[PDB]
């Protein structure tokens, strides 16, 4: 039991492929509980200006009713056997997964096969779901973090489908005829862009049998996204009545490919995260976190590595009062250039340990394992074993971190998104000038 | 009087772009010249006449001084 032995003791995720193109994957270890989910390659990145929000509407109507199971009866079958049904639709992925018992796996697939292929799309359900979506859009408007992230996506991927929000504009939600939903399901829920992931106590042979028996009727054997562009800009929503000032600044990072993710994820791990309710505070290793805790300069800050296929957003999002935005910008940018110019070996080792803990802690529990299987099959084209992750972490050193940070951070036009009392946010010229160090 | 509490403002959305992604001289002559003519037309009627009356009085004073220096046939 020396980590490496444990890493090679993790059961592998066998992958099979039906004729239709559905990629079936399973990982049985011990558990009597399982998480089985269909991952679609659909999302807001694929919808055009008129179809924006169609994926959200389809996800909303997926569980309400099907063809074989009329309406609420579906929920009954989920509740009667104790299964928990859930769905999430990010910008480039969609997923419907149920957590059930190992015994209920033959049924677990069937309900899923009902949801993805033959939904109901009942007109009255659409009519009520329209109001539901409008109110949910209001709730998300109240969500200041989500609003800031959507603003960042809008101002970074300007003029591209990536800038489109997942929920879509409120004007679109009104029209959204049933024909549009049917067309979107037809040309975005095809078999090749499906991964049937199943974690927990599922046998891959049994999964293959059920998938073949329940998914063969799907389309067997074209807009396939386009490389988006980065437009370094900023959107400032000066709303002084808001209590805090949410700010997010990001740069063009790597994609799902481009192994530079591994070093950069280390560098972000060096910056770390911290909010008001934390532990050591001033004693934290991160210089930014220590300074913020010492001077009470923040109520929160986080480092994000949002990475899509062709590109992605790599940066930091912080929540602070109106009188600390400028100092925060200075300290965050200074930490970025400190990593770019002189990373040091000890900091890189700390980041490597933190990132090692991240993957293993995340890959705990049936649902996160199934989600990782689906996301890895869709994005990377394979489920990357934890041993390969360990090797990639090991290959990262101070020089590699310095080089990759200089490639992605040093002298780059950033995309900024502020919201709240953000009048003290430094002007974009000042922010960009902070992205190059005269001393170096 | 410094950034942070200058005033209060709400519901204002502002956009801009990096100086490294947009032209420094976006059609400097396509709309620059029409703008110059527009501003010139706006200010010419209220700027010129005070200067033109000065031009006339300067010329008249100079010519009258020269004439006065000439002899006045006596
Ligand atoms: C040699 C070339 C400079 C160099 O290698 O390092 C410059 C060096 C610092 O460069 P840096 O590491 O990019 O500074 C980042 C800091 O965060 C300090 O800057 P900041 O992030 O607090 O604010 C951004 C901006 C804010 O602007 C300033 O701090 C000064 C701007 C002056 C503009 C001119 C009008 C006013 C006079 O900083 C600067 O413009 C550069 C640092 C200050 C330079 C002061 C001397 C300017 C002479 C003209 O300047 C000094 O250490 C000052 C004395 C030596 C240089 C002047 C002689
Ligand atoms: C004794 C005084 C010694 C010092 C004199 C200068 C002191 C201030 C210099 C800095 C300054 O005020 O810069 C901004 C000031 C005015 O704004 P701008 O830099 O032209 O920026 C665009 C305008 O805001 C608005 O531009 P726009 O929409 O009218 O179109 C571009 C252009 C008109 O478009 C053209 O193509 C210009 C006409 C040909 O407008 C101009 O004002 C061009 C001026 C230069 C020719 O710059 C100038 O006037 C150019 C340098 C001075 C030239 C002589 C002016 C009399
Ligand atoms: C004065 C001569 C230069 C005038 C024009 C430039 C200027 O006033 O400031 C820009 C210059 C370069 O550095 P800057 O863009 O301020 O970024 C610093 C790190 N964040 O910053 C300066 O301080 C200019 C002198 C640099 C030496
Ligand atoms: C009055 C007009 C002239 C003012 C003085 C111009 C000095 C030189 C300016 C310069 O470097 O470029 C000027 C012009 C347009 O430059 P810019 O708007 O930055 O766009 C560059 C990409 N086409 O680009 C050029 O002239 C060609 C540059 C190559």
């Amino acid at each position: 039991a020396t980590y490496a032995q444990a890493l090679q003791s993790v059961p592998e995720t066998q992958v099979s492929q039906l004729d239709n193109g559905l990629r079936v994957a399973s990982e049985q270890s011990s558990q009597p509980t399982c998480t089985v989910g269909v991952w679609i390659d659909a999302g807001s990145r694929y919808e055009n200006e008129k179809n924006n929000g169609a994926g959200y509407f389809v996800e909303h109507l997926a569980f309400k009713g099907t063809k074989n199971r009329p309406g609420s009866a579906l929920e009954k079958e989920v509740e009667s056997m104790g299964a928990h049904l859930n769905a999430y639709s990010t910008r480039e992925h969609t997923a419907y997964y149920i957590k059930a018992l190992s015994k209920d796996l033959p049924k677990a697939v069937e309900l899923l096969a009902d949801i993805v292929q033959n939904c109901s799309l009942e007109d009255s359900q659409i009519e009520k779901e329209r109001d539901v979506i409008l109110q949910e859009l209001q709730e998300n408007d109240s969500s200041m973090r989500d609003v800031v992230f959507d603003y960042l996506h809008a101002t970074a991927f300007q003029g591209t489908p990536l800038a489109q929000s997942v929920e879509g504009p409120s004007e679109n939600v009104r029209k959204l005829s049933r024909a549009d939903l049917t067309e979107y399901v037809s040309q975005h829920y095809k078999a090749p862009r499906m991964v049937l992931a199943a974690a927990g106590g599922v046998e891959h042979r049994q999964l293959l049998d059920l998938a073949q028996k329940h998914f063969s009727s799907l389309s067997g054997t074209v807009p396939a996204f386009t490389p988006c562009r980065f437009t370094g800009s900023e959107i400032r929503h000066r709303d002084d009545a808001l209590p805090l000032a949410h700010v997010a600044i990001a740069v063009e990072g790597p994609g799902w490919a481009n192994p530079d993710n591994v070093p950069l994820q280390v560098a972000n791990a060096i910056i770390g995260h911290y909010d008001s309710t934390y532990g050591g505070g001033t004693h934290m290793s991160s210089t930014l976190a220590s300074v913020a805790a010492t001077r009470k300069l923040c109520q929160s800050f986080q480092t994000f590595n949002i990475c899509y296929a062709e590109t992605g957003l790599l940066g930091a999002h912080f929540v602070c009062d109106n009188m600390s935005i400028d100092d925060m910008m200075f300290f965050l940018q200074g930490q970025w250039m400190r990593l770019c110019t002189s990373a040091t070996e000890s900091e890189v080792v700390r980041g490597k340990n933190i990132l090692r803990n991240a993957l293993v802690s995340h890959l705990d529990g049936t649902t996160p394992v199934c989600e990782d299987i689906g996301r890895s099959l869709l994005t990377y084209g394979r489920r990357i074993p934890l041993a390969e992750w360990e090797s990639r972490i090991a290959e990262v050193d101070a020089s590699v971190v310095r080089e990759v940070c200089s490639k992605y951070f040093y002298d780059q036009c950033p995309a900024v998104a502020g919201l709240g009392p953000i009048e003290q946010l430094p002007d974009y010229n000042r922010i960009r000038s902070g992205m190059f160090w005269l001393r170096f | 009087r410094e950034f942070g509490h200058l005033t209060r403002m709400r519901h204002v959305i502002t956009y801009s772009l990096s100086p490294f992604e947009q032209r420094a001289f976006p059609h400097y002559f396509t709309k620059g010249i029409p703008n110059v003519l527009r501003r010139t037309r706006a200010c010419i009627l209220r700027v010129a006449p005070p200067f033109v009356v000065f031009y006339l009085v300067y010329t008249w004073g100079t010519q009258e001084f020269e004439k006065s220096k000439r002899k006045n046939p006596a």
